[PDB]
């Protein structure tokens, strides 16, 4: 793992400030507030990419055949192969990331209805960039939860409303 | 710090023609260069950032080009609304620095001024001072020379002048020159004349009056 | 959405001034609010910039974060300019001390987004993309004084063909601005209200002229309406032929 494996193709044309919230932890005020997981081109990605086996895991850039690349996703051939963090057993896998112009993208998700990190309509997996991708969950409460998929025990934090 | 030289200082462009502005940096600033448009009596407005990237809502006739040290702003089909001072700014190295600005005025046909002279008012004379106003109206181009003569003595250092911004429909300029004398001096003398030199005049024009006539 | 600055200020040499820049339609959060000044005829001059941090830095990206210090000042102003922001991040102030006559200038605030775009491990600015309307700061030893208004009477020496010139001389006031209208705004066409000139006395002087048909002299009434709000002086001068 290396800083350079973060895709950094970011573009805040409208001056919304979302790109600043990549570098700083920005909490929101009240006013401001499926699909399968394949392989996405790094050019459409801004900031770190998280996947959820319930448990959160980061996906770094690689080339098309999976060898790690360290060029911030600037290379046309740079991709994030989401499915290579899919654990071989268990039916739970979702991912989330920011596209280049600050829109949260999701590939579900929970087996069902929910999408990406979301576990219930009420609850999503907590991870270091939740408030960036899902700013409107800023005053979700954090619960220690435990889930079993494919027999394996996952201990994680869930943010719930 | 990084020095930004803008050239030329003034541009006169006919409507529909192109304007090419130059901005040259001492050290290299690597495409971290911006252009601003400052129309008369207004705040600067951003036209171009990153040397060639164009601010939103900016018409397509504005194009920046270059990198390193030599940058250009091109205004392709000039509209009369484009009358403004254009400023370049580098943000490649603190402190941020600006050029001295290039004034773009609208070229038009030459026009000689209408020259008017105004004696001091009696109201002002009783206050102790005499101001004599010479008015040059609606001329082009902006360069003009006013000279004051009192009984054929050349006055120097006791007048001030003001030129209007170029007129938005006329593309013309006007100029006011005020000669200031004491009341006593004013009344010691008879002939007050302003002599106007301008490219639209075959030879200097003199407008004059004789005090108290 | 828009930057609104505080009103014009007039200050004696050696004094201080504090100018505000207020956000309408939102917050300065995550922007650098810069101050740029412009002496009456001259080019633009960066004074400095203050960054409005949205929150605590995420320090795993420290090495590519483009922000170098929350507060930066041009070297010329270090020791006598202070930039602050309220805790709401809707207002940024610039306080300039030890004022000198060369500090006379229009002062602009301008928003800068240092996170306009990123590529390849660095982020780039969008330049100064939104500007306030400007706050004029006048530094002078002169004292406030309303103008004297004198007529510029039309005559044979102020006619050409069928058109005559007349005007008002607005003399010896401090500070700027004055407004002049003619006939309460009913005539605007053909009016030239010249830029004020600063006299060696420290007081300003200005003329306002208008051209009118010669056949109107002594039939049409001409009044120049002069308003000098800083001295609470309003004058209506009838201007009539010699
Ligand atoms: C943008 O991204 C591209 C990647 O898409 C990147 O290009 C790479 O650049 C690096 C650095 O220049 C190259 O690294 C060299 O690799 C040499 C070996 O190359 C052979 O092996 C590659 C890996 O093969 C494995 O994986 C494939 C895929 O699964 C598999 O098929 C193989 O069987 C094997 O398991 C292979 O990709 C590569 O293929 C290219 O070249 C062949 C033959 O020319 C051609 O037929 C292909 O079509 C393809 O174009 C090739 O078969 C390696 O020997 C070399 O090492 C030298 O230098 C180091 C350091 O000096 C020394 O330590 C060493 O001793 C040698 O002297 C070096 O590591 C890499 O090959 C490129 N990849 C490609 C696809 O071209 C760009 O650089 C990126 N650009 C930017 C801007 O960053
Ligand atoms: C990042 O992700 C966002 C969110 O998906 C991307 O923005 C979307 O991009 C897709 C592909 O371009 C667009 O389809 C979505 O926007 C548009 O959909 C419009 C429909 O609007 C209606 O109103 C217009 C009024 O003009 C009518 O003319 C239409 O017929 C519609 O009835 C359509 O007009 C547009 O042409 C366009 O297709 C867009 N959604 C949003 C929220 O903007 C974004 O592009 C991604 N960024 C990158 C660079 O990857
Ligand atoms: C992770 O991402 C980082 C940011 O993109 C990468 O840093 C880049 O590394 C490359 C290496 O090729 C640099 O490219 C070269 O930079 C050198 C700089 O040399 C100067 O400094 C040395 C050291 O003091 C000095 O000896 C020299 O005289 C120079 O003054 C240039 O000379 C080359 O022309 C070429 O540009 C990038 O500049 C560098 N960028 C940054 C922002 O650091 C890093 O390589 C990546 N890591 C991995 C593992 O790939
Ligand atoms: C950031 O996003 C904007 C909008 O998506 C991009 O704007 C485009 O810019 C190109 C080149 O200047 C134009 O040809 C397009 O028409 C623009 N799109 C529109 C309709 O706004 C911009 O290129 C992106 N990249 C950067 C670095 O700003
Ligand atoms: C969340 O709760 C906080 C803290 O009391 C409050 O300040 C904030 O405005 C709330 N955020 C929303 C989305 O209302």
């Amino acid at each position: 793992w290396h800083i350079n494996r973060t895709a950094l193709n970011c573009n805040d044309s409208l001056h919304t400030g979302f790109l600043a919230a990549l570098f700083y932890t920005h909490k929101f005020n009240a006013s401001g507030c499926p699909r399968q997981c394949g392989t996405i081109p790094a050019s459409q990605v801004c900031g770190p990419v998280y996947c959820f086996t319930p448990s959160p895991v980061v996906v770094g850039t690689t080339d098309r055949f999976g060898a790690p690349t360290y060029t911030w996703g600037e290379n046309e051939t740079d991709v994030l192969i989401l499915n290579n963090t899919r654990p071989p057993q268990g039916n739970w896998f979702g991912c989330t990331w920011m596209n280049s112009t600050g829109f949260t993208k999701t590939c579900g998700g929970p087996p069902c209805c929910g999408s990406g990190p979301w576990l219930t309509p009420r609850c999503l997996v907590d991870y270091p960039y939740r408030l960036w991708h899902y700013p409107c969950t800023v005053n979700f409460t954090i619960f220690k939860v435990r889930m079993y998929v494919g027999g394996v025990e996952h201990r994680l934090n869930a943010a719930c409303n | 710090e990084i020095e930004l030289t803008q050239s030329p200082a003034t541009l006169s462009v006919s409507p529909g023609e192109s304007a090419t502005l130059s901005c040259r940096a001492s050290q290299s600033v690597s495409d971290n260069l911006a252009w601003y448009q400052q129309k008369p009596g207004q705040a600067p407005r951003l036209l171009i950032y990153g040397a060639s990237s164009r601010a939103p809502a900016i018409p397509g006739r504005f194009s920046g080009s270059g990198s390193g040290t030599d940058f250009t702003l091109t205004i392709s089909r000039l509209e009369p609304e484009d009358l403004a001072v254009y400023h370049c700014q580098q943000y490649g190295a603190s402190p941020w620095t600006f050029g001295q600005g290039t004034k773009v005025e609208i070229k038009r046909t030459v026009a000689a001024p209408s020259v008017f002279i105004f004696p001091p008012s009696d109201e002002q004379l009783k206050s102790g001072t005499a101001s004599v106003v010479c008015l040059l109206n609606n001329f082009y181009p902006r360069e003009a020379k006013v000279q004051w003569k009192v009984d054929n003595a050349l006055q120097s250092g006791n007048s001030q002048e003001s030129v209007t911004e170029q007129d938005s429909k006329d593309s013309t300029y006007s100029l006011s020159s005020t000669l200031t004398l004491s009341k006593a001096d004013y009344e010691k003398h008879k002939v007050y004349a302003c002599e106007v030199t301008h490219q639209g005049l075959s030879s200097p024009v003199t407008k004059s009056f004789n005090r108290g006539e | 959405v828009q930057l609104e600055q505080s009103g014009a200020e007039v200050k004696k040499p050696g004094s201080s001034v504090k100018v505000s820049c207020k956000a309408s339609g939102g917050t300065f959060s995550s922007f650098v609010i810069n101050w740029v000044r412009q002496a009456p005829g001259q080019g633009l001059e960066w004074v400095g910039g203050i960054f409005q941090a949205p929150g605590p830095e995420r320090e795993w990206l420290r090495d590519i974060n483009p922000i170098s210090g929350t507060i930066n000042y041009a070297q010329r102003f270090q020791g006598r300019v202070t930039m602050t922001a309220d805790e709401s991040m809707t207002t940024v102030y610039m306080e300039l001390s030890s004022l000198r006559s060369e500090d006379t200038a229009m002062y602009y605030c301008a928003r800068e987004n240092k996170f306009r775009y990123c590529r390849g491990g660095s982020c780039y600015s969008g330049a100064f993309d939104m500007w306030g309307q400007g706050t004029m700061v006048t530094v002078s030893s002169a004292s406030t004084k309303g103008p004297s208004v004198f007529p510029l009477a039309p005559s044979s020496k102020s006619t050409s063909g069928g058109t005559a010139a007349l005007g008002c001389l607005v003399k010896d006031y401090f500070p700027e601005p004055v407004t002049v209208s003619w006939n309460s705004g009913a005539l605007t066409s053909g009016v030239h209200t010249f830029p004020a000139v600063l006299q060696s006395s420290g007081l300003y002087s200005l003329s306002s002229v208008v051209t009118v048909p010669s056949s109107s002299l002594g039939t049409q009434t001409y009044i120049c309406n002069v308003n000098h709000k800083p001295s609470n002086t309003k004058v209506d001068k009838r201007v009539e032929p010699k």
